[PDB]
């Protein structure tokens, strides 16, 4: 058969590139030495690094690493010391959020302390990763998408974990340090405030997700159908105009009556991954705060399916029947 | 014979076809084997609501 | 009504089956042999939905409920009222996707390019065909395929995801999961970097490759390409469907017992004291 | 009259003959086989 | 019935042939594990039978 | 919490914004993206009665590298091609068109090319993108199977020539083309293709889209160094229209 | 009323004529479904009584 | 003269006299079902 | 009403013969498929209740 | 004259004839065949 | 009825007849199985509860 | 005259003669086979 | 005069012939085959 | 009839010979698994039944 352009037949190996540069000077902060690995060759490219080093990344890179400590710490004291129970039971253990009782106050390191100190240096990590992400694109001349789309998804980071908290006046509504915990922890959400299916914001946030999977497919076929006239090379083809934009555009068009331009369709993929934290964060805000049972609030706005049939295995067979006996 | 008049009148691809052959035979016969994988360890419901 | 640069491309060959018989448009649209029975199976699928809808004694779009018939039917035919409109359904269905395909194909074929978009088209095919046919058939009974209703078939998910106890303990929903949020956050900065290059602060020029690659390496300390991005984001959407039609299908024939005791294999391995 | 093939009439003839005396063979060996096979277990 | 040999003035000889052998082939194949049944029909297995 | 009329609370005002913020949100997408291939126009080449819901967006300006100008959209159609041989097929509109002469000669259908600025791309540094590899300094095949000096085989099973060199992308690490020095037999000087449409082997190169009689009309450059984006599409399409126009059982329908 | 004739200088019939097919059969269609979704005036159902 | 899709007064006058014609023959038959259906059960 | 053939000034017959084509089938098989899901005009249930 | 398709008025009296010949042979079956299932199952 | 034939002069006989016979045989099966669903008309049934 | 597929009036009168044979020998055929069912077991 | 293929029309006829004598062949052995099986085992 | 040796002029016969085989066999392992998955007409057990 054809080639079908997923795995590159030959490679090839130069020197390596430091980067482009302006009066920003910023050579000056880059590090020096680079590596080029042969596997991943065969997807994309094969030269790792240099990385940029500021003052942004450094702090956020040390704070993390205290969160880390503290969290995987705290996980082993739990255990008594032990190297080989730590490493059997790692999937279970946790850090524990407050207990109710204590409201907003600060509680003692054995009921929620260390998790308030975990938790701190978290949000200062996440706040110094997103300023670096803005000075970056500052410094290069650059638009700033990049910064906008990582603040969507820090908006459902912070009403999942600050906003929410305060506005139900407790410490104790966060999210357990786990991995199975905070899988517990979505569940009994669920539970506890009747059902999240019947949240619309919930199912808008869905639906959003849902539409960014199906465009990413998309656009990836699409790409690497027209790749034989030069179409991954998109920023020359905006600015001059070649036939694999038009032969994309027009696939589009034919399939499904409308299509779009080379430039316009990253609008569509930008806002359609964007507006999923953000229905996603309203949603979980109004929670507790103003609806309480999400079923009740279906059935009295008229949208909760009604079914006839009847309830119990003794009205379709018996337990003998299903037995054999 | 007189020859297989394979000089210039048998410019032929010979074994095209039934490569084609093959490979229908390919993914008929894997099919079997992957509905092997949950057939014989059959399973039983019982019904406790609404359809 | 054509594009500027459409009418070049209006050329006639490159069907599967039907030479001019249906070699022609309807206003955007290219109609071919799988056009039309694409358009038969959808307005025969959609007719006898209301159909069903309006003997139901509702048209909401909100409560409209079609659902399959009962576990003891099995694998033979209901009546049509109980059940067995849901079956005509599903195949009008199979067979309006399946056409939708072909078309993808000769469109593909008659403007001279890969095809890439009906391969990825047929994982979402197979995930739809594994969630209404192959599962029920291995579990012996049509009635356990979704019922179609906007608002009923979430009920249906709730009450077969609560028959396992916990499944988010299941290892496949984790690898599916894992791979729908790394599709999403892929397509975000993707477009985001896309966007910014073409799109600089007024006054200023606009940019290149080179310039993006550098962003990326002073950002995380490696770039993958303008190639090697979308062949990773098709492998991923491409690998989440995957595994959510494997996470799906081992739930009911192959594994019976709750999810999280699943894990007692690694609780109780001899290596530990 | 019409060949695809660049043979005439006399070497499909020819051709014809051996391919015949192939399968007239290789079917009275499958049933002897199944002669044996109905001796050893009847199936009506 | 007296003019079958004209088949080979429409079809290649050798091609047919070929993907004639791997049709037969994988015909033979299917019967035999077919056959390969419990009842009056499986005798590679002759240790759990009757010896 | 309370209503502020009848079932109506903050989560449906809430839900009632996000509608409208949403409907102007698609009707700004879709007027986004019309930039292109607008207005309309029938099969005649006159412009369509019909001009669909949405109106034209306003214009915006591109200002480009190598001072090579402006851009600004939407605008005239500058990649439009002059004469076409093309027939109707029909007296209105909706069917398709037929070629007058060859095809893949004229440029017309799969191998249908547009019309680019004659200027190779650039790099940063302001050098051409794509350059052979016998002027890159320091590039050197690192891992798979090295093409150069392997025949090269048609979509027929002829041999036309071997690989003489690759053009690679210099600021990408990545081989772009294949060079392709032809027996005299099967024509006369060197030609370029694709790395999309090429399979490497151990022993030799197979180019399935064309024959062996094409090979000596497809386009060649003007420069031994460098390529412009007009010679690239023209080159690039000629070898896709291949697939429908090598062969007429490609064109008839398979069955 | 008697310069009624003058819309066709601004719609294509062509377009006018397919839409206007759709609209019919469509209203048609839902008047039809919606008269059968009441008692009084299914006429399946009240030929099953009055037999 | 304003014109849109390229026709004359003369073709659009004999282009609606048509269309009348065929219009109000659906309406006949429209009105005739009408009668006979409320001839059959009322609802008014 | 003695002018309805200038419609083929207006529509190619190639396109609307199969738009007829499949709206006939469309709807001969909808009908036919509504009266299979009554009780009074089912004819596959009243052999069987009849005999 | 108008005319979208390139017909003359002729071919379209004659096309126009033809399509009527068989929309009324099409009318008189269905017509049979529904007095038919009247006669069998009355509706009314 | 008589000028039935100028149906060749719109449509290829070439293309129309591999779908005719597609539609053909897929209507027939069709039918086949819509008989065998049933209990009334299931012919492999009734030979087994005769004997 | 009028030909969108290229064939004459004498072709398409010749081959319309033909189609119209095949399809009366297929429905004298199906409608024997009907009539050997219906006595079988009878419908309506 | 009509030829889509190429093919004249004795050669035609003679191919038929073939054809014709071929499917008769074939049909009597799935009548007998038949006819065996409705004796083992009747369906009726 | 008489007159149907002109499909011939119609029809490639090399397509319509690859055609008719395919689907022959396919209509013959059909019918075969068919009476295969049945209860009165399994040939492998009725002897067992009669043994
Ligand atoms: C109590 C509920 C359980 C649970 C029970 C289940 C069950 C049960 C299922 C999964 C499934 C899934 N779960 Mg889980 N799951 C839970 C909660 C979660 C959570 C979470 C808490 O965050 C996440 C992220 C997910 C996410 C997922 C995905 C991994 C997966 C969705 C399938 C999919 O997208 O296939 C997408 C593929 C398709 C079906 C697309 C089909 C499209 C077709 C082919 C085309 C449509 C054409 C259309 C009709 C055209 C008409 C439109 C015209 C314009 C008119 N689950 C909880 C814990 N989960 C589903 C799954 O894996 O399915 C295989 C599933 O059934
Ligand atoms: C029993 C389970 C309940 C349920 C309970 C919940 C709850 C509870 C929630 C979800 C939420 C979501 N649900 Mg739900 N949900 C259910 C069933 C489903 C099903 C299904 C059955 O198929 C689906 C498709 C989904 C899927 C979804 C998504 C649509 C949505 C997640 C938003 C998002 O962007 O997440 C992506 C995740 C994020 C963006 C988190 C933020 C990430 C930040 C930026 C991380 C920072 C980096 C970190 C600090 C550093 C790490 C270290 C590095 C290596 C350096 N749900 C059932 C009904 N669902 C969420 C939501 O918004 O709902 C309204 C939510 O809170
Ligand atoms: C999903 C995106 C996250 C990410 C990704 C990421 N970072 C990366 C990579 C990737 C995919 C690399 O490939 C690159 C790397 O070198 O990986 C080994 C790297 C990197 N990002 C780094 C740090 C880093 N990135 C961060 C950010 C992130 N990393 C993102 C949040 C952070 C945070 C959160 O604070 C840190 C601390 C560096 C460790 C490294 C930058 C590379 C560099 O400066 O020098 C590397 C070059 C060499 C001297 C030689 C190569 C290194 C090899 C490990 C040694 C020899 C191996 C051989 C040459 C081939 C390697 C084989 C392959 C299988 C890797
Ligand atoms: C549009 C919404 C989607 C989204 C977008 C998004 N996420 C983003 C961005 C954007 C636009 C970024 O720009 C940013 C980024 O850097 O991307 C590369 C990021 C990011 N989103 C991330 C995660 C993430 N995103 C998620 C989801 C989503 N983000 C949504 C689907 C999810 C989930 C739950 O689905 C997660 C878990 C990170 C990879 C990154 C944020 C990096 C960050 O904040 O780092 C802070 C630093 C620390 C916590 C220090 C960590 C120290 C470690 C202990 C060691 C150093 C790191 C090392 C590389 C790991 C270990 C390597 C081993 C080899 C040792
Ligand atoms: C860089 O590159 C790229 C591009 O480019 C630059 C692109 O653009 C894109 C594309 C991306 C976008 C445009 C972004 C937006 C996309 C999404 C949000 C994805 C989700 C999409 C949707 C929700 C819309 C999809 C709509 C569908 C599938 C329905 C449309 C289909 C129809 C209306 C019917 C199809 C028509 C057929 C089959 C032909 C008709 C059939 C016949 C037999 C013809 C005979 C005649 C008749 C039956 C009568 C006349 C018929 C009529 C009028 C048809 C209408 C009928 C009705 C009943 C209404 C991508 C990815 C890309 O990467
Ligand atoms: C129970 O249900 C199931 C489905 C399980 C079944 O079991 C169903 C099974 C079927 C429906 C089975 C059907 C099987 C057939 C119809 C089989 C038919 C098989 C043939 C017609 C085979 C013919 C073989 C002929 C041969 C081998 C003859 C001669 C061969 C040679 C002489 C070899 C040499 C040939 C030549 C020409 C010389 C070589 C010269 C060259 C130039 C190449
Ligand atoms: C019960 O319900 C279900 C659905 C389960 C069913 O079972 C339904 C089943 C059906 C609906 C079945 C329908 C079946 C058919 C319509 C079957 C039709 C079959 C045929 C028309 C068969 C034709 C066979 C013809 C054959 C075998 C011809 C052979 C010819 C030759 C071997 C001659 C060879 C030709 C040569 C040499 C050419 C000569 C060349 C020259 C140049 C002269
Ligand atoms: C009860 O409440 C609910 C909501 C349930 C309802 O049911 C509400 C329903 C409504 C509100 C319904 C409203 C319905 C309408 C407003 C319907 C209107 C319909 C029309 C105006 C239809 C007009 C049709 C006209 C036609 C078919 C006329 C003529 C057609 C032709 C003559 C075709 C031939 C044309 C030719 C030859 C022109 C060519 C001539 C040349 C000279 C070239
Ligand atoms: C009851 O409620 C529900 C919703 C359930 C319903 O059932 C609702 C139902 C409806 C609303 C139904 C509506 C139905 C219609 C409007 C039906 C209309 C049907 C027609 C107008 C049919 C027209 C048929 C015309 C035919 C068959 C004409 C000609 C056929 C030919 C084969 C002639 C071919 C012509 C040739 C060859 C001309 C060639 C001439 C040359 C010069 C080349
Ligand atoms: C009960 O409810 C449900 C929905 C379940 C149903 O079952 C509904 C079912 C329907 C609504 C079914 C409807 C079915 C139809 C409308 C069927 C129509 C069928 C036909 C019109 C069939 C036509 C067949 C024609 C044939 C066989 C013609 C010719 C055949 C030939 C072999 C002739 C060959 C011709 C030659 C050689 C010409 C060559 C001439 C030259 C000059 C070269
Ligand atoms: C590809 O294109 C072309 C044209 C080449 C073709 O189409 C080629 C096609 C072929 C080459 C086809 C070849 C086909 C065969 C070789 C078929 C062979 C078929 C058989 C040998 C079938 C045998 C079937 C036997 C059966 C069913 C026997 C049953 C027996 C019993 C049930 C026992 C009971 C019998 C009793 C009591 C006796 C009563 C019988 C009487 C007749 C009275
Ligand atoms: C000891 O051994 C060594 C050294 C090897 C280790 O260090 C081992 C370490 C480990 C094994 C570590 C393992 C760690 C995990 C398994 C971690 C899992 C973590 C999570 C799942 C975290 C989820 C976090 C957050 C979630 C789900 C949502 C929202 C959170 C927040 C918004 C947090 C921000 C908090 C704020 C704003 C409150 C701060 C409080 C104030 C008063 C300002
Ligand atoms: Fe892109």
């Amino acid at each position: 058969p054809e080639y079908q352009n997923i795995f590159t037949q030959v490679q090839v190996q130069g020197p390596a590139e430091l980067g482009v540069d302006n009066e920003n000077n910023l050579t000056e902060e880059r590090t020096t030495g680079t590596g080029f690995s042969q596997l991943i060759g065969w997807i994309g490219n094969a030269q790792l690094g240099p990385i940029y080093l500021g003052w942004f990344g450094i702090i956020s890179l040390v704070t993390g690493t205290l969160w880390f400590n503290i969290v995987g710490f705290n996980m082993l004291s739990q255990v008594g010391y032990s190297i080989p129970e730590f490493i059997r039971q790692l999937f279970w253990l946790a850090l524990e959020p407050p207990s109710p009782e204590y409201g907003l106050r600060m509680p003692p390191l054995d009921d929620g302390g260390w998790f308030i100190i975990a938790s701190f240096f978290l949000l200062v990590s996440v706040i110094s990763w997103w300023l670096r992400t803005y000075q970056l694109a500052e410094m290069h001349k650059m638009g700033k998408h990049v910064a906008w789309a990582f603040a969507a998804a820090i908006w459902l980071f912070l009403v999942l974990g600050l906003f929410r908290p305060i506005l139900m006046g407790s410490w104790s509504e966060a999210v357990p340090y786990g991995i199975f915990p905070h899988l517990d922890w979505t569940t009994a959400f669920s539970i506890r405030y009747g059902n999240l299916y019947y949240n619309p914001f919930h199912a808008l946030s869905i639906v959003f997700l849902y539409g960014s999977v199906l465009l990413f497919a998309m656009h990836g076929a699409t790409i690497l159908a027209v790749t034989r006239f030069g179409g991954d090379r998109e920023l020359e083809q905006i600015y001059d105009r070649g036939t694999a934009s038009e032969r994309a555009g027009l696939f589009w068009r034919w399939t499904m009556g409308f299509n779009a331009t080379m430039e316009g369709i990253h609008r569509w993929a930008w806002w359609f991954a964007v507006l999923t934290p953000i229905t996603g964060g309203i949603g979980i805000l109004l929670t507790g705060t103003v609806v309480d049972n999400w079923f009740l609030w279906a059935v009295e706005h008229n949208f909760a399916p009604d079914y006839t049939q009847d309830y119990g295995y003794e009205a379709y067979t018996t337990y003998d029947g299903f037995l054999g006996r | 014979k007189w020859f297989d008049e394979w000089n210039s009148k048998n410019p032929t691809d010979i074994y095209k076809p039934a490569i084609v052959v093959g490979v229908a035979g390919g993914a008929v016969f894997a099919a079997a084997l992957l509905v092997s994988m949950g057939q014989p360890l059959a399973t039983d419901s019982m019904q406790t609501g609404p359809r | 009504a054509l594009l500027s640069f459409e009418r070049k491309y209006r050329v006639r060959g490159g069907t599967l089956i039907g030479g001019d018989l249906f070699d022609f448009w309807v206003g955007p649209f290219y109609v071919g042999f799988f056009g039309v029975t694409t358009a038969f199976f959808a307005l025969l699928g959609t007719i006898l939905i209301f159909w069903g809808a309006s003997q139901q004694g509702t048209f909401n779009p909100w409560l409209i409920n079609i659902a399959p018939p009962d576990l003891s039917y099995g694998l033979g035919m209901a009546p049509l009222m109980e059940g067995g409109l849901w079956q005509i359904i599903t195949i009008c269905a199979i067979g309006a996707f399946v056409s939708w395909a072909l078309r993808e194909v000769e469109i593909c074929r008659k403007l001279g390019m890969g095809y890439h978009v009906p391969f990825a088209f047929s994982v979402a095919i197979f995930a739809y065909v594994t969630l209404v046919v192959f599962r029920p058939l291995l579990m012996g009974a049509w009635g356990h395929g979704f019922p179609y209703g906007i608002w009923s078939h979430l009920d249906w998910v709730s009450n077969t995801g609560y028959a396992y106890l916990h499944f988010h303990y299941n290892p496949a929903h984790m690898l599916a999961v894992t791979f729908f949020f790394t599709t999403t956050l892929a397509l975000a900065l993707h477009g985001a970097l896309v966007l910014s290059a073409a799109n600089p602060p007024k006054g200023e020029e606009v940019k290149g490759p080179d310039n993006e690659d550098t962003f990326f390496r002073d950002f995380i300390g490696y770039s993958i390409g303008t190639l090697g991005i979308h062949r990773v984001g098709l492998l991923l959407a491409l690998n989440a469907g995957f595994w959510s039609a494997v996470c799906i299908i081992i739930s009911g024939p192959v594994w019976t017992k709750g999810w999280p005791e699943w894990w007692n294999w690694w609780l109780e391995m001899p290596i530990w004291p | 009259d019409l060949s695809f093939t660049g043979l005439t009439d006399e070497q499909a003839q020819e051709l014809h003959s051996v391919y015949m005396s192939g399968l007239w063979l290789f079917s009275a060996v499958a049933v002897v086989a199944h002669l044996a096979t109905f001796i050893w277990r009847p199936w009506f | 019935m007296s003019k079958f040999y004209k088949i080979w003035l429409i079809f290649d000889p050798r091609r047919v042939f070929v993907a004639q052998g791997v049709f037969l082939f994988l015909l033979a194949a299917m019967i035999h594990l077919v056959l390969l049944s419990t009842e009056h029909f499986n005798w590679f297995e002759l240790a759990a039978a009757n010896a | 919490e309370e209503t502020f009329f009848g079932n109506f609370d903050l989560a449906s005002l809430s839900l009632w914004l996000f509608y409208g913020f949403f409907a102007l949100l698609i009707y700004y997408l879709q007027t986004e993206n019309m930039r292109e291939g607008y207005p309309l126009e029938d099969e005649d080449g006159n412009t369509a009665a019909n001009q669909g819901p949405f109106p034209l967006p306003k214009e915006k300006t591109f200002k480009l590298q190598h001072g090579r100008g402006e851009l600004t959209l939407p605008g005239e159609d500058v990649q439009r091609r002059d004469n076409l041989a093309l027939r109707k097929t029909a007296h209105g509109n909706g069917f398709p068109m037929e070629p007058t002469g060859d095809p893949m000669l004229d440029g017309v259908g799969p191998a249908s090319w547009s019309k680019r600025r004659d200027v190779p791309e650039l790099d940063a540094h302001g050098h051409p993108k794509i350059v052979p590899m016998s002027a890159a300094e320091g590039f050197g095949v690192s891992a798979g199977t090295d093409p150069r000096g392997l025949p090269v085989m048609a979509g027929d099973g002829e041999i036309v020539g071997l690989v003489s060199d690759m053009w690679i992308d210099e600021a990408e690490q990545l081989v772009r083309y294949l060079e392709l020095e032809l027996d005299p037999e099967w024509g006369d000087g060197k030609r370029l293709v694709q790395r999309q449409m090429v399979r490497i082997k151990s022993d030799r190169v197979k180019v399935r889209s064309i024959y062996g009689k094409h090979f000596k009309n497809v386009p060649k450059t003007k420069s031994p160094n460098q390529v412009t984006l007009l010679e690239e599409d023209k080159i690039m399409a000629y070898y896709a229209g291949g697939t429908l126009y090598a062969d007429e059982s490609r064109l008839e329908p398979q069955l």
